[PDB]
RNA sequence: AGACUCUGGCAUGCUAACUAGUUACGCGACCGGUCGGCGUAACUUCUUAGAGGGACAAGUGGCGUUCAGCCACCCGAGAUUGAGCAAUAACAGGUCUGUGAUGCCCUUAGAUGUCCGGGGCUGCACGCGCGCUACACUGACUGGCUCAGCGUGUCCUACGCCGGCAGGCGCGGGUAACCCGUUGAACCCCAUUCGUGAUGGGGAUCGGGGAUUGCAAUUAUUCCCC
C-alpha cells in the first residue's frame, strides 16, 4: 500500500551532517493523522509526500 | 499559441503524480518556445521549480566535462530527440518525458543517521524537487551511458532512455537505478 | 515620429531605432530570420511572435549590434526590439495599449523588458 | 569480441534495404547500421538512395542526426 | 548587520532637541532640512542622520524619550 | 524586382556564386591547386575539387559586405585554431598566396578594384553581378 | 576597526566632445529598399568623462523587556558592491650609505680582483608533486558563417609584389579614443567525409629538407613541409 502525505510544518534538521529535514506529516487519506518523519532533500511547507511505508514513525523522544 | 521548438503541444501533457503536479512546470504559464531561456534560476532556494522541465533536461544534457558550456549542441539533442520519440510512440514527447521523470525518481533513500563510523543508515523519505532532480540526473546518465563508445546518437539513445523509463520497462539505465535504490531502502529501514 | 532604445545584455549593446514605417524589423541590415544561430532563432522572433505581425503594422525598426558573443548578442537584439516598441507605443500611441502590451510581455518573459544585471566579475 | 560490418552490399542485405527498411517506424543511418551489420557511411549512402527513388520520408536534416519516416 | 554610529545619534539628538519645529515623518523632508541646518560634508552620513531623525520622530510623537 | 545580398541565406549565396564562377569559365586558376594546402594551422587538403571557385566567390561577399580589405585583412578572415600537438592551441592566419592570387583573379575578371584607399573594394560591374546571383537565389527559395 | 575616499551598478534628466557616435538631408553605386560609399544641418540614445541626483534599514508586515535590534516582503538600477585609505597590539624578524679619533677580524689567504676562451645549469633507473595533451561520435576532418574585452606599440604593423610554408622585397600610418583596428578571435553555428577499430582519435618518439633570430643554434633557440 502506498499513501499520499502533506506538510503541516518544517520543524528542523536532523541527520549527522544535517542532511536530513524533520517534517510534520499530514495525510491526504482525510484523517488527521500526524505523523513526523525524516526527509533526504529540500522541502518547504506545502509539499506533497509519496511514502513507501506509513505505519513507520521516525524519530520521536 | 505558444509551441515548444515551434510545434510542440504542451495542452495535451497530463500529470499522473499529485506529488510531482507542482514541481514538474510544463503545462500551462511555464511553457515556452525553447529551452534555452538563460535566466537565473539558482538564484534563491526552490526557483529552479520555476524552471521549464524540458530547460532543466537540457541543463543536465551538457554537464559532462568535454561538453561543459554548449548549450546550442544540447538544445539541438533534445529537439532531435524529441522528434525520434515522436516518430516512435506517436504521442506527445513532452508527455512521454514527463511519464519517464514520473516512473525514474526514487520515492525512498538510505541515509547517514549517527556518526562517522557507524555503517548502518536509516531509510529516509525523498522530497519531491528532489525526486524530479535526481530523476533528471538519472536519465541523462543513462543517456550518456548507452551513447559512449557506439554507432548510435546521443539524441536517438537519449530518446531510447526516455522511452523505455516512460513505459516502465526494466531496460532503462535510470529504471534499474531506481530499483537498486529502492531496493536498499527497503532493506535498512 | 522616431525612437532610439538600447538593449544590453552582457557586453553586448544593441540599439532599436523605431520610426513609423511599413512593418520592417532588420538587424544589422539583414532580417531576423537571416541571423546565423539558427538553433535560437526563436528567442528573437518572440517579440514578434506573441504580440503578432498586427501591432508590427506600420513600424520600421532598425537595430545596430556592437559587442559580447553570440548568444548574447541576441539577447541584447530581442530585448531592444522589446523596449523599442514599448517606446513607441508609450509616445505616439496612447498609454493603455503600452501598459497592455508590457503586461504581456513581462508575462512571457521577465528578461525581455528589463535587463538582466550580471556582467563578468572581477 | 570485434565487429565486422560489410563496407558495400549483399544480396541479402539489398533485399532486406528494398523491402524491410522502408517499414521501420524510426529509420536512421545509425540503426540501419546496427540493425543489419552495416558501416555507418554505407547505410547513410543507402539512405539517400531510397531518398531519391521516393520510398522513404525525410524529418530533418543536419550534421549529425539525420531522420527518417517509412511512407504511410 | 547593520547599527547606528555614535556621531550620527548625537548630530540627530542635536538636531531634534534644536529644531524639532521644522521636521517630520516624510523622510526626504527631513534630509533636505537637515542639509539647511547642520554643517555636514558628507552625503551618506548626512543621509543617515536624516534615517535616524525620521525613526526618532516616528517613536516620539506616539510617546516621549528616555534621551 | 527589389531584393538585396545581404537578405539571403549567406551559404546558399555563396553556392550559387561560386556555380555562377565556374559556369563562366573564365578564372585565372594556379597549377598548384591540387597540391596546396590553405593555411598553416590546417592538417590535409581540402575535400573539394573546385574549393579555389568557393574562395574566391567568399572572397568576393566579404570585400561587398565590408570594403577596404587587403591580403592580410583577408588571411585574418579565414584563419582559426592551429592544433599545436600537445602544446595548447593558437589562432594562426591562414595562406597568404591563396588569397593573393584569388585577389589577382577577381581583379582579372574586373569583378575586383585596386584602391586609392589602400586595400581593394569592388567594381560596380561586380556589384550588379552580385545582386544578380542574390536575386536568382531568392526567386529560388521565395517560390521553392 | 569603524568612519573617510574612491569605484561599480542607474538616469531616453543636465553639461560637452574636428581624436566619439547617431539622425536627417544632398551626391553616387546597386536592385520603392541595401551600402564601415562620401559631404556638411540634429544633439547626446548608444561611446566617452564630469557635475548633480539617487539608499537612509526609507516603507509595510511579523518577532522582539515592546528598546536595542532581527527576519520576511512591495517599489526600486541597487535593500548583504569591491577596494584602498583607515595611517592598531606582539616581534628578542628588523631595515638603510646615518653618526661614534666605536669593538674586534682580515687585506700577494685579493673577505667573489678585472678580463679572455670553452663548458654547466636541461644531464636520469627512481620517488613525491603543480600543469599540457589526450584517451574520441556531445567526436575528428573538410568547406562555409558570424560575434569580444582587458590590453599593448617607435617596434606595432596597414597596403602591393614575390613566395606551396614559414618568410623575403617594396612602400605608408602610428611616440597613439586618430594607425595597427568596425581589433575580422576562438569556441559555437551551418553543410561535407569518416563509422566504434588503436580507427582518419591520440600525438610521443624519431628521419630528411627549408626559413628566420642573432657575434654563436652542434646537447634538436624557434617556426615551417614531408
Amino acid at each position: 500500500p502506498i499513501k499520499l502525505a502533506r506538510v503541516t510544518k518544517v520543524l528542523g534538521r536532523t541527520g549527522s551532517q544535517g542532511q536530513c529535514t524533520q517534517v510534520r506529516v499530514e495525510f491526504m487519506d482525510d484523517t488527521s493523522r500526524s505523523i513526523i518523519r525524516n526527509v533526504k532533500g529540500p522541502v518547504r511547507e506545502g509539499d506533497v509526500l509519496t511514502l513507501l511505508e506509513s505505519e513507520r514513525e521516525a524519530r520521536r523522544l | 499559441d505558444i509551441k515548444l521548438f515551434g510545434k510542440w503541444s504542451t495542452d495535451d501533457v497530463q500529470i499522473n503524480d499529485i506529488s510531482l503536479q507542482d514541481y514538474i512546470a510544463v503545462k500551462e504559464k511555464y511553457a515556452k518556445y525553447l529551452p534555452h531561456s538563460a535566466g537565473r534560476y539558482a538564484a534563491k532556494r526552490f526557483r529552479k521549480a520555476q524552471c521549464p522541465i524540458v530547460e532543466r533536461l537540457t541543463n543536465s544534457m551538457m554537464m559532462h566535462g568535454r561538453n561543459n558550456g554548449k548549450k546550442l549542441m544540447t538544445v539541438r539533442i533534445v529537439k532531435h530527440a524529441f522528434e525520434i520519440i515522436h516518430l516512435l510512440t506517436g504521442e506527445n514527447p513532452l508527455q512521454v518525458l514527463v511519464n519517464a521523470i514520473i516512473n525514474s525518481g526514487p520515492r525512498e533513500d538510505s541515509t547517514r543517521i549517527g556518526r562517522a563510523g557507524t555503517v548502518r543508515r536509516q531509510a529516509v523519505d525523498v522530497s519531491p524537487l528532489r525526486r524530479v532532480n535526481q530523476a533528471i540526473w538519472l536519465l541523462c546518465t543513462g543517456a550518456r551511458e548507452a551513447a559512449f563508445r557506439n554507432i548510435k546518437t546521443i539524441a536517438e539513445c537519449l530518446a531510447d532512455e526516455l522511452i523505455n523509463a516512460a513505459k516502465g520497462s526494466s531496460n532503462s539505465y535510470a529504471i534499474k537505478k531506481k530499483d537498486e535504490l529502492e531496493r536498499v531502502a527497503k532493506s535498512n529501514r | 515620429q522616431s525612437v532610439q532604445v538600447f538593449g544590453r545584455k552582457k557586453t553586448a549593446t544593441a540599439v532599436a531605432h523605431c520610426k513609423r514605417g511599413n512593418g520592417l524589423i532588420k538587424v544589422n541590415g539583414r532580417p531576423l530570420e537571416m541571423i546565423e544561430p539558427r538553433t535560437l532563432q526563436y528567442k528573437l522572433l518572440e517579440p514578434v511572435l506573441l504580440l503578432g505581425k498586427e501591432r508590427f503594422a506600420g513600424v520600421d525598426i532598425r537595430v545596430r549590434v556592437k559587442g559580447g558573443g553570440h548568444v548574447a548578442q541576441i539577447y541584447a537584439i530581442r530585448q531592444s526590439i522589446s523596449k523599442a516598441l514599448v517606446a513607441y507605443y508609450q509616445k505616439y500611441v496612447d498609454e493603455a495599449s503600452k501598459k497592455e502590451i508590457k503586461d504581456i510581455l513581462i508575462q512571457y518573459d521577465r528578461t525581455l523588458l528589463v535587463a538582466d544585471p550580471r556582467r563578468c566579475e572581477s | 569480441d570485434k565487429l565486422n560490418n560489410l563496407v558495400l552490399f549483399d544480396k541479402a542485405t539489398y533485399d532486406k534495404l528494398c523491402k524491410e527498411v522502408p517499414n521501420y517506424k524510426l529509420i536512421t543511418p545509425a540503426v540501419v547500421s546496427e540493425r543489419l551489420k552495416i558501416r555507418g557511411s554505407l547505410a547513410r549512402a543507402a539512405l539517400q538512395e531510397l531518398l531519391s527513388k521516393g520510398l522513404i520520408k525525410l524529418v530533418s536534416k543536419h550534421r549529425a542526426q539525420v531522420i527518417y519516416t517509412r511512407n504511410t | 548587520g547593520r547599527v547606528r554610529t555614535k556621531t550620527v545619534k548625537k548630530a540627530a539628538r542635536v538636531i531634534i532637541e534644536k529644531y524639532y519645529t521644522r521636521l517630520g515623518n516624510d523622510f526626504h523632508t527631513n534630509k533636505r532640512v537637515c542639509e539647511e541646518i547642520a554643517i555636514i560634508p558628507s552625503k551618506k552620513l548626512r543621509n543617515k542622520i536624516a534615517g535616524y531623525v525620521t525613526h526618532l520622530m516616528k517613536r516620539i510623537q506616539r510617546g516621549p524619550v528616555r534621551g | 524586382p527589389g531584393v538585396t545580398v545581404k537578405d539571403v541565406n549567406q551559404q546558399e549565396f555563396v553556392r550559387a556564386l561560386a556555380a555562377f564562377l565556374k559556369k563562366s569559365g573564365k578564372l585565372k586558376v594556379p597549377e598548384w591547386v591540387d597540391t596546396v594546402k590553405l593555411a598553416k594551422h590546417k592538417e590535409l587538403a581540402p575535400y573539394d575539387e573546385n574549393w579555389f571557385y568557393t574562395r574566391a566567390a567568399s572572397t568576393a561577399r566579404h570585400l561587398y559586405l565590408r570594403g577596404g580589405a587587403g591580403v592580410g585583412s583577408m588571411t585574418k578572415i579565414y584563419g582559426g585554431r592551429q592544433r599545436n600537438g600537445v602544446m595548447p592551441s593558437h589562432f594562426s592566419r591562414g595562406s597568404k598566396s591563396v588569397a593573393r592570387r584569388v585577389l589577382q583573379a577577381l581583379e582579372g575578371l574586373k569583378m575586383v578594384e585596386k584602391d586609392q584607399d589602400g586595400g581593394r573594394k569592388l567594381t560596380p560591374q561586380g556589384q550588379r553581378d552580385l545582386d544578380r546571383i542574390a536575386g536568382q537565389v531568392a526567386a529560388a527559395n521565395k517560390k521553392h
